[PDB]
């Protein structure tokens, strides 16, 4: 009797970079849903393809917990189907996303009054992400039409930034913390269920 | 959230025709849309749910296609009971569930213009402080049609308001009244009172006047 | 065979509190989810709240988050939607319905008739009506329906032998938070010095009935 | 070598349509935010669309369904396509790159004319000012032409410093006017010659005029 | 939306004077999404400052900037004659695409100047067509106030003529007007002598350049 472990991916004390997006992989589990069961109107709270109510009464054959960190502005980009620099440079979501995203204003966490650049963002990139597509790389981005070569110059810019995030900012530049969950249900046995 | 787009707005359509009527999502909604009927003064029941699929005692003849982000609801003959108003709702986000501008579908008819009268306000209300002049549209067809106020050849704006009727129940025709509002003062401050109605079933915009005091 | 029966709604000032039922007839009451939708005058429908099968799930629209609260009582049959600092935007006939169940989603497969939800600083003020006189082969005259609070009113001719060519116009909310709406019945010009029309309007919530006569100026 | 050179702005009626051009030198325009900027006449900057490397687009309100920016990485040069234009709509058109944090908006188009209007292009009509009797003066008179702008050079160019080409008036035949003048040294007159550089892209006119005494 | 206004709205100042430009944002954002472009008359915008206060590259040492939050600085210290022009914050918070803000004026003063005055008559190949337009010309003066009086056989012509003023000049920072008397062809030689009366401050009398029809 495994609990799955909601509490670790919530309760965290340090959320990734939304570059790097964390996921953990919950299987084999009894999911006690409550942590988002009964969530305070400070919460935002968005599901799609699937009903909140009914989570307790389906199984999954696997359910993944992303977790990050990006600014009150860019929330409305983790949803299927949206465009923007979240969106295409950093954590995508597919058109037929199967489950919630959870984001709430962590200023008073993740916030320092000198800024907290620990955040980073991915700001270049020559394509879009694909659905659940994590680019850690770190390469010169080539603008112009030279080769970089690792060099910083004209043209040619380091791909990531820092967000930044100091309590005096507007609500659109304050920090949220998001946790996407995706309902997994493939050619598998069914094993995370409700209880 | 998700915006849902109807159209059109409203259709004329008789007993008998095949009409079909199309839902548009800002985002793919995969197979997750819906289609309410509601008639005046009812509740909304519903049609078809997950696109296509027909609710128990829904007549067969309406019918549902179309996935990602264009659907199509589909009546094959039209029927007397199906001149109504119907809605597409998506529920792909089931925590922000959004409904259409919705269609009306109405009866259709031959064109007719409107005979257009205007009344004066009463003098048991210029009394009171208020001056209230009517235009009033009878039985034009179809719905659309624009009524300008006009104050001693000078456009009015802001300080109107319109009513329209149901269809009625004999000529499936509309009449429309529109409430021109002003305050005692500014009504003796001007003479030549005209509402002008421009329809479809009317060659040019005919102009309804009267003179205050004669 | 399914019946939903709403109650409790009424005319209500802004920012106090209002609670309305929903009686639930001919199914299992208790293993399916439930809605609260809402409809303004003349606009479209609004989803509101949902509330899970054992009530233990609530989940709100962003337009009545924090604001409204939903509960139901399976013992009952019942379903509820407490109001709290009600605004103007919250007028609506809020319609209860049932969760169809067969879907991952939600869908509403059953509605109540609704009931009706003002919202409104106006007290209650019985109409004024002003004649529509005729101008100086057919002619129109009507009466006006002025500055009430609340709906509806009922207006008919002659005590009722007048129907035909007689329109009654939905009333409009004005500026003043007062109803109007205009009430014509087009005649023969012949009948015009021969016949009286007397319009008979009538407004219950403030017991006020006005017999007005139309003649020409 | 870093040029972002803009074409294909000009007279316009109104609802028509115009697509300007953006051809980049050593900058990819497909690698790159690239954005359209727009300034009214006598008025600020406006920013009207972008679009990212991964193609995602964007449009200000005030250009939404009828603006359309593109791209061409074969010919690298980037587009805008205007539909339904108006009155607002006229103003000098700009591309430029966007490096947002990394570098703000640094390299910019030397920007386009769109005037958008019901009236005929009529080619200007140039007269010389011959110079009269310490050091003299004269010049060009750029008269009877329509939209603007005339660009006036002297020389083609190799004349930069003296020259003043002076605002057009709008005069009452709905018709511009300019004046470009130059002060030169009276003793280099007959051994150095002058000549106005007058073009009219809406009308397609251009026009080399010789400047000498009476 | 974030919405920015700047102040002061014009700045005339003399030439190695400092100038401070304001620049404020609707809500609170980070120094990182400031920038401030300068447009010179018929230029487009250059990029001066991005990141509130990191100057672009080939931007002279004199523009600096500073602030954060909603109070963003543009210092303009040892202003130069060719530092005329409008300068523009734009904020890139707002993504997608920026807001720009209404724009400072920066006009800058000088010494007096008195005008060289030119006046062209009509040529030849203008008069065959029926209109004949008598040119003067105001040329490198300041202050920018300046009266054209036209005088035809001494007689003030009034609603005949339309006058253009140029910007600044970018190293003498004076100004150019071109007052141009239009009339038609027959009422040209109804009348003989066409006078140009200038009246400006660098002028202890009114100057007055004419000519004669014929001559």
């Amino acid at each position: 009797t495994n609990l799955c472990p909601f509490d670790e991916v919530f309760n965290a004390t340090r959320f990734a970079s939304v570059y790097a997006w964390n996921r953990k992989r919950i299987s084999n589990c009894v999911a006690d849903y409550s942590v988002l069961y009964n969530l305070a109107p400070f919460f935002t709270f968005k599901c799609y393809g699937v009903s909140p109510t009914k989570l307790n009464d389906l199984c999954f054959t696997n359910v993944y917990a992303d977790s990050f960190v990006i600014r009150g502005d860019e929330v409305r980009q983790i949803a299927p189907g949206q465009t923007g620099n979240i969106a295409d440079y950093n954590y995508k979501l597919p058109d037929d996303f199967t489950g919630c995203v959870i984001a709430w204003n962590s200023n008073k966490l993740d916030s320092k009054v000198s800024g907290n650049y620990n955040y980073l963002y991915r700001l270049f990139r020559k394509s879009n992400l694909k659905p659940f597509e994590r680019d850690i790389s770190t390469e010169i981005y080539q603008a112009g039409n030279k080769p970089c070569n690792g060099v910083a110059g004209f043209n040619c810019y380091f791909p990531l930034r820092s967000y930044s995030f100091r309590p005096t900012y507007g609500v659109g530049h304050q920090p949220y913390r998001v946790v996407v969950l995706s309902f997994e249900l493939l050619h598998a046995p069914a094993t995370v269920c409700g209880k | 959230d998700i915006q849902m787009t109807q159209s059109p707005s409203s259709l004329s359509a008789s007993v008998g025709d095949r009409v079909t009527i199309t839902c548009r999502a800002s985002q793919s909604i995969s197979s997750y849309l819906n289609w309410y009927q509601q008639k005046p003064g009812k509740a909304p029941k519903l049609l078809i749910y997950a696109a296509s699929s027909l609710q128990s005692g829904v007549p067969s003849r309406f019918s549902g296609s179309g996935s990602g982000t264009d659907f199509t609801l589909t009546i094959s003959s039209l029927q007397p009971e199906d001149f109504a108003t119907y809605y597409c709702q998506q529920s792909y986000s089931t925590l922000a569930l959004t409904f259409g501008g919705g269609t009306k579908v109405e009866i259709k008819r031959t064109v007719a213009a409107p005979s257009v009268f205007i009344f004066p306000p009463s003098d048991e209300q210029l009394k009171s402080g208020t001056a209230s002049v009517v235009c009033l549209l009878n039985n034009f067809y179809p719905r659309e049609a624009k009524v300008q106020w006009k104050v001693d050849n000078a456009l009015q704006s802001g300080n109107s308001q319109e009513s329209v009727t149901e269809q009625d129940s004999k000529d499936s025709t509309y009449s429309l009244s529109s409430t021109l509002t002003l305050s005692k003062a500014d009504y003796e401050k001007h003479k030549v009172y005209a509402c002008e109605v421009t329809h479809q079933g009317l060659s040019s915009p005919v102009t309804k006047s009267f003179n205050r005091g004669e | 065979e399914v019946q939903l029966v709403e109650s409790g709604g009424g005319v209500v000032q802004p920012g106090r509190s209002l609670r309305l039922s929903c009686a639930a007839s001919a199914f299992t009451f208790s293993s399916y989810d439930m809605h609260w939708v809402r409809q303004a005058p003349g606009k479209g429908l609004e989803w509101v709240a949902v509330i899970s099968y054992d009530g233990s799930n609530k989940y709100y629209a962003d337009s009545v988050k924090g604001r409204f609260t939903i509960s139901r009582d399976n013992s009952k049959n019942t379903l509820y939607l407490q109001m709290n600092s009600l605004r103007a935007e919250d007028t609506a006939v809020y319609y209860c319905a049932k969760d169809g169940g067969k879907l991952w989603v939600y869908y509403f497969d059953y509605w109540g008739q609704g009931t009706l939800v003002t919202v409104s600083s106006a007290s209650t003020k019985g109409p004024s009506v002003f004649p529509l006189a005729p101008s100086s082969g057919t002619a129109a005259l009507g009466c006006l329906v002025k500055d009430y609070f609340p709906e509806p009113v009922t207006v008919s001719w002659n005590s009722g032998a007048l129907t035909s060519g007689v329109h009654t116009f939905p009333a409009v909310l004005q500026s003043s938070g007062l109803y109007s709406l205009s009430s014509v019945v087009t005649v023969p010009s012949s009948s015009l010095g021969t016949q009286t029309y007397i319009c008979n309007v009538n407004h219950k919530p403030s017991n006020t009935k006005v017999d007005k006569k139309v003649e020409p100026k």
